[PDB]
């Protein structure tokens, strides 16, 4: 299936506060009214320039992503996981199952079978959006958690995404996947292009509205 | 090595550590610590917050950033606020007073006395009389109204009477 | 100063812009994030074996 | 109380020009940056 | 002004208007506003 975003995938493109103004930016955005894939419950996707990624549930079936160029050994990759404990970022050379996942006893993690040469570690319904990008050896992640009053369909509205993480890795990326918690006892993928937007800033400094300046003559 | 405590120097064990700094082609990595100093307010200073470099006078403010926002800027894109990275308090930035200086002369063919106007400057930062055109030094403020002789501005004029 | 900027030993009555003025920075300050990753060298330079 | 466009236009023109003057303090014109404290920090005087 | 001396064969490019180097930064400097000639010829036979 395919679906239509309406006004989705807007993130704060810098750390700068702004009071009641209209500011114009050039960056990598998800164009308004786009053609976003639909997935149910998954396969190896491309990256090619950033990614928008939403998801919907009350349980937690979406348990992180895996990135990289080959998703195996012989080249390095990232791995972002969340068991019922908390997030586990990790950067080694792995050996990934071609269909990697984790179970739910509650024993799991048939994800990889190798953790060699680790160069970075870290340990510690609902709509959960994420924007992933990778520039100059930094892997930036923006995110937002809005509550839907549906269970698993893409809604309409405006909600800007706030920066979360910054990782000075150096890693090359060309592909990525997803991770799901099996049954033993809905998600979308947009892509980002270089656009020019007009963001409206509140008096507290939040982005409340935007204009995509390449949609139509009025814009 | 059969090391023994009664060995002449040059046969006793030495421990060695070899540090090797390498620079592949990443975006960055470990560096040395950045020393800082206390923050003073209400004086023209040369500040530096994390790389934000400028000069001016810092006061405390009534803004509220967003937890991830590190400094503010206004229309025309000048920095007019900042967050300091240890208190987590936001501070207003105001340029350090400046202006022009004009001298009021009654004509050198009449006298050698002069008055001086410091344009749009408060009088504290330089008998002494505060106009809306700036701070005026060397002229007496009388209460009568004459025709304008030398225009000062915002309704005020000056003149050489009697002698002053 | 008037005589210099007017290039003349005589000046006539008026008001004349002669120079600018500005306050100079008293000192310098620096701010930076606190320390946390001091990075222990008391394991390689302080090993038991 | 419910037309002064000729007075509004001269205000607008002057403000639009003063803003364009300040917005030019952030162009390179073919230099490495727009800040003198950045050319005086990663370049020798020559 | 004739300034006459002897150097190592490498830092002959260190005698130039405007530069950085261990010979130029410590033992001999020329202004960037230099005007004159620089002559160098080899010597291990003297
Ligand atoms: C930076 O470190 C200093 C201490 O080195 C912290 O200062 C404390 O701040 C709290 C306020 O949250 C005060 O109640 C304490 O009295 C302060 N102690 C000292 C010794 O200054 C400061 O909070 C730290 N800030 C960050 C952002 O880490
Ligand atoms: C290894 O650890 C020891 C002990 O913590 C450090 O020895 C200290 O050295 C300072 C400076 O010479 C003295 O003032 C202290 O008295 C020493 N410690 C004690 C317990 O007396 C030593 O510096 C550490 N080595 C390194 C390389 O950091
Ligand atoms: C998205 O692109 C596919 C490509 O064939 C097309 O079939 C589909 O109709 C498009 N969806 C929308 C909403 O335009
Ligand atoms: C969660 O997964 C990480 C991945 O290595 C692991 O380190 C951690 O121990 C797991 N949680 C528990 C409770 O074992
Ligand atoms: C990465 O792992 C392989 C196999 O374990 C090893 O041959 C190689 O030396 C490792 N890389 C580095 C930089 O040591
Ligand atoms: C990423 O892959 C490209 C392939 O064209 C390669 O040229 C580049 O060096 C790789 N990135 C890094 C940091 O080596
Ligand atoms: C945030 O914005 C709202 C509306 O714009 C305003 O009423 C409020 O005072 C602001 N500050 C808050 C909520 O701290
Ligand atoms: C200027 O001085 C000369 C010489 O004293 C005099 O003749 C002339 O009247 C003066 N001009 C005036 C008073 O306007
Ligand atoms: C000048 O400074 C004084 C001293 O704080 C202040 O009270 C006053 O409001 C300022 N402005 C004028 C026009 O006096
Ligand atoms: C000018 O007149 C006012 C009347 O309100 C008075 O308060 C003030 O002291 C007078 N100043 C002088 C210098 O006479």
């Amino acid at each position: 299936a395919y679906t239509n975003s309406f006004t989705r995938g807007v993130y704060y493109p810098d750390k700068v506060f702004r009071s009641s103004v209209l500011h114009s930016t050039q960056d990598l955005f998800l164009p308004f009214f786009s053609n976003v894939t639909w997935f149910h419950a998954n396969p190896v996707l491309p990256f090619n320039d950033g990614v928008y990624f939403a998801s919907t549930e009350k349980s937690n079936i979406i348990r992180g992503w895996i990135f990289g160029t080959t998703l195996d050994s012989k080249t390095q990759s990232l791995l972002i996981v969340n068991n019922a404990t908390n997030v586990v970022i990790k950067v080694c050379e792995f050996q990934f199952c071609n269909d990697p996942f984790l179970g739910v006893m509650e024993s799991e993690f048939r994800v990889y079978s190798s953790a060699n040469n680790c160069t970075f570690e870290y340990v510690s319904k609902n709509l959960r959006e994420f924007v992933f990008k990778n520039i100059d050896g930094y892997f930036k992640i923006y995110s937002k958690h809005t509550p839907i009053n549906l269970v698993r369909d893409l809604p309409q509205g405006f909600s800007a995404l706030e920066p979360l993480v910054d990782l000075p890795i150096g890693i090359n990326i060309t592909r990525f996947q997803t991770l799901l918690a099996l049954h033993r006892s809905a998600y979308y993928v947009g892509y980002l292009q270089p656009r020019t937007f007009l963001l409206k800033y509140n008096e507290n400094g939040t982005i409340t509205d935007a204009v995509d300046c390449a949609l139509d003559p009025l814009s | 090595y059969g090391f023994q405590p009664t060995n002449g120097v040059g046969y006793q064990p030495y421990r060695v550590v070899v540090l090797s700094f390498e620079l592949l082609h990443a975006p960055a990595t470990v560096c040395g610590p950045k020393k800082s100093t206390n923050l003073v307010k209400n004086k023209c200073v040369n500040f530096n917050f994390n790389g934000l470099t400028g000069t001016g006078v810092l006061t405390e403010s009534n803004k509220k950033f967003l937890p991830f926002q590190q400094f503010g800027r206004d229309i025309a894109d000048t920095t007019d606020a900042v967050r300091d990275p240890q208190t987590l308090e936001i501070l207003d930035i105001t340029p350090c007073s400046f202006g022009g200086v004009s001298v009021i002369t009654p004509g050198t063919n009449t006298s050698n006395q002069v008055a001086v106007l410091y344009q749009d400057v408060n009088c504290t930062e330089v008998n002494v009389f505060q106009t809306r055109a700036g701070c005026l030094i060397g002229a007496e403020h009388v209460n009568n109204s004459y025709e304008c002789d030398i225009p000062i501005g915002a309704g005020i004029c000056a003149s050489y009477q009697t002698q002053s | 100063e008037t005589k210099c900027t007017l290039k003349s030993f005589t000046v006539e009555k008026g008001i004349y812009q002669t120079s600018n003025f500005r306050v100079q920075p008293t000192e310098s300050i620096v701010r930076f994030p606190n320390i946390t990753n001091l990075c222990p060298f008391g394991e390689v330079f302080n090993a038991t074996r | 109380s419910s037309a002064l466009g000729k007075l509004q236009d001269v205000v607008n023109q002057n403000a639009q020009a003063l803003n364009t003057l300040v917005k030019q303090l952030s162009s390179n014109f073919g230099a490495i940056s727009s800040v003198l404290n950045d050319i005086l920090s990663r370049l020798d005087p020559p | 002004y004739a300034d006459s001396f002897v150097i190592r064969g490498d830092e002959v490019r260190q005698i130039a208007p405007g530069q950085t180097g261990k010979i130029a930064d410590y033992n001999y400097k020329l202004p960037d506003d230099f005007t004159g000639c620089v002559i160098a010829w080899n010597s291990n036979n003297l």
